[PDB]
């Protein structure tokens, strides 16, 4: 599974 | 300074695209030079540190791009699986400066590193899985072109009947994009959501892709609980009003939709929810039926149902209860 992207 | 002359010069050396149609001896050396040229700088990028100098990078991201960004229809796949091993590994090493590489890694890449997710290759559509969600999080200012060209190829494929074959990569991308949303949910990613992610639903190849599809719309709703009730009986209107083995996936996201509903918003659609998943107890198809059943097995659902079985068990047993 990919990792989380955090918004900015 | 030395070796990083070299570095670039074996780079350059994998930018030389040779064929020998009247000498099969000496086309296999070449192969087996540029594939060793490749190991190599996989292997000294990967395991050795402070390698990675500002004069690296355009010839890295040349040397991609001369060898991947080409037209498709492969059998020369040992070689290109190494230049993707061996860019993946520039991009995810910690001596990586996105501020520099972003002079390279501009739009024109991102936007032809997408034309290859249409790659028939499950193999090079993982690699370029990989590659893009590590650019996409590594460059913010692409994150926004980004996203619209991957809007623009769901807006196709769905529409345009523009046929895609990495539709369920870029879904697996996204997902990971969407878990990571802010706390208000921007209205983009709403008009995303019910504009394009919920009409996926109803393309005829939906499983090739439905399980990454879902995912999406779940993490959606454990974001914002909101949007339950347009996804639900949107999901209850791309049904398959005719009795199909499709049913089985539709039931695997709505109960998948079910383990992250709020009580509030359960409220909202458990009427014609149940109503859907009553027939679907009562399919000619055993597999549906099987499937319906299995709910009750989940103790969430239950609490779920046990708290609303003034309404939800005069439309499961018809026979047993009233209103």
């Amino acid at each position: 599974k990919l990792s989380p992207i955090i918004e900015d | 300074a030395d070796q990083e002359k070299l570095f670039i010069q074996k780079l350059r050396q994998c930018c030389v695209l040779f064929d020998f149609v009247s000498d099969p001896l000496s086309d296999l050396k070449w192969k087996e030079v540029k594939r060793a040229a490749l190991s190599e700088m996989v292997e000294y990028i990967t395991h050795n540190r402070n390698v990675i100098t500002e004069p690296i990078y355009p010839e890295v991201v040349h040397m991609f791009a001369v060898n991947m960004f080409r037209t498709l229809p492969e059998a020369a796949w040992p070689h290109l699986q190494l230049v993707y091993e061996f860019f993946l590994r520039f991009l995810e090493s910690p001596d990586f400066q996105p501020n520099i590489a972003k002079k390279y890694i501009d739009q024109k890449f991102v936007l032809q590193l997408l034309e290859l997710f249409d790659s028939e290759d499950p193999r090079e559509r993982d690699f370029l899985k990989t590659t893009l969600h590590r650019i996409y999080g590594k460059f913010l200012g692409l994150r926004a072109y980004i996203r619209k060209q991957i809007n623009n190829i769901f807006y196709r494929f769905i529409y345009e009947t523009e046929h895609h074959n990495g539709i369920a990569e870029l879904l697996e991308i996204l997902g990971s994009i969407i878990n990571g949303f802010a706390l208000p949910l921007k209205e983009e990613h709403k008009i995303f959501l019910l504009k394009v992610l919920l009409p996926l639903h109803k393309v005829k190849s939906l499983s090739v892709y439905h399980p990454q599809l879902a995912y999406c719309v779940v993490q959606f709703l454990e974001k914002d609980s909101t949007l339950t009730e347009p996804v639900v009986m949107a999901l209850l209107k791309y049904w398959p009003k005719t009795h199909s083995p499709k049913e089985v996936m539709f039931l695997n996201e709505l109960e998948e939709i079910l383990d992250v509903i709020e009580p509030s918003e359960f409220v909202k659609i458990m009427e014609p929810l149940f109503r859907q998943l009553a027939k679907c107890v009562s399919s000619p198809h055993f597999q549906v039926a099987e499937r319906a059943l299995y709910y009750w097995n989940n103790e969430y659902i239950m609490s779920l149902i046990s708290d609303n079985a003034a309404k939800i068990l005069p439309i499961m047993f018809p026979s047993l209860y009233r209103n």
